[PDB]
């Protein structure tokens, strides 16, 4: 997250850091979405031009953190994969179009005052907080420059950006499985996510009910809080059909 | 989860966090 | 520069 500032203690307890085995590094961010299933971007997990295919056994899912680095004794709780799903037409070729994947706990993980699952949203929701100007909030542990790492979770408020704008701004094809968030230049304030921000959530506080929703995943940029570029996120609601048939499945 | 999305320490004990507000104030409708 | 983790977690 660049220009963001340091996370308030359970301010995001749905956050999930994914974890590498082997060697011990930041995959991406995450987000807990019920106490088995966790939600991330399927780059996080399947990116052939780089040669990244993840399984099951080369991760590990840590919960309920705060400082990005430490073994948090007591607080967060790390858990094992029983199975990763992506989506079958996540397009990794062209331009991330539907880049969402689900992956389930082996075992279920313990709420407590640091961990706490995000809402996702139906259609009212969507249609009421998606809209030009309302900020979302974006977290994570990833770089704070394009071109060093935070002690601890980061977070950043970034409006939504009209459709139009968002094409405007690069020659990537756009789908309606995304939207873009971030401030103009004319703005004059600043953020946005970057590497290692991946699969993290973008949420909304919904006025109506005072719930906190999901309403996008860090999936793409170009570079990080460029002048006149935006973050790109994958739109959870328009994908809520495959989530909701994977966990009815499985 | 049916309690999804509210905080145990935010929203379960009506405590608001330091930029929350200004998500709200974005939201005009 | 991360902390080791418990061995149980593998
Ligand atoms: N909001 C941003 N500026 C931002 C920038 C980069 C990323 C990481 N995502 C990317 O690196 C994706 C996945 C692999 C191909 N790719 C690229 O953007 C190309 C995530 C967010
Ligand atoms: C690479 O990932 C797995 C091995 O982990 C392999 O079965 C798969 O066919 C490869 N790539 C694709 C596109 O999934």
């Amino acid at each position: 997250i660049v220009e963001g500032s340091d996370a308030e203690i359970g301010m995001s307890p749905w956050q999930v850091m994914l974890f590498r085995k082997s060697p011990q590094e930041l995959l991406c961010g995450a987000s807990l979405i019920s106490d088995r299933w966790v939600l991330t971007a399927a780059h996080c997990l399947l990116y052939p031009p780089w040669d990244k295919n993840f399984t099951e056994n080369d991760l590990l899912v840590r919960i309920g953190k705060h400082s990005r680095t430490r073994y948090e004794r007591n607080i967060e709780k790390i858990s094992m994969l029983e199975k990763i799903y992506i989506h079958p037409r996540y397009n990794w070729r062209e331009n991330l179009d539907r880049d969402i994947a689900l992956m389930k706990l082996k075992k279920p993980v313990a709420f407590s005052d640091y961990i706490h699952p995000v809402c996702l949203p139906d259609r009212e929701t969507a249609a009421s907080l998606l809209q030009a100007g309302y900020k979302g909030r974006v977290t994570g542990w990833g770089n704070l420059k394009e071109t060093g790492q935070p002690s601890v979770l980061q977070v950043v408020n970034l409006p939504i950006v009209e459709r139009p704008v968002c094409k405007d701004s690069t020659r990537i094809r756009i789908t309606d499985n995304m939207f873009c968030a971030g401030y103009k230049p004319d703005e004059g304030k600043r953020g946005d996510a970057c590497e290692g921000d991946s699969g993290g959530p973008f949420v909304m506080k919904s006025p109506f009910n005072n719930r906190w929703y999901q309403m996008g995943i860090v999936s793409w940029g170009e570079g990080c809080d460029r002048d006149g570029k935006y973050g790109f996120y994958t739109h959870v609601f328009r994908l809520k059909k495959w989530i909701q048939k994977v966990i009815d499945q499985f | 989860e049916a309690d999804c999305g509210l905080r145990p320490l935010f929203e379960k004990k009506s405590l608001e966090d330091k930029t929350e507000r200004e998500l709200l104030e974005s939201y005009i409708d | 520069d991360f902390e080791e983790i418990p061995e149980e977690y593998l």
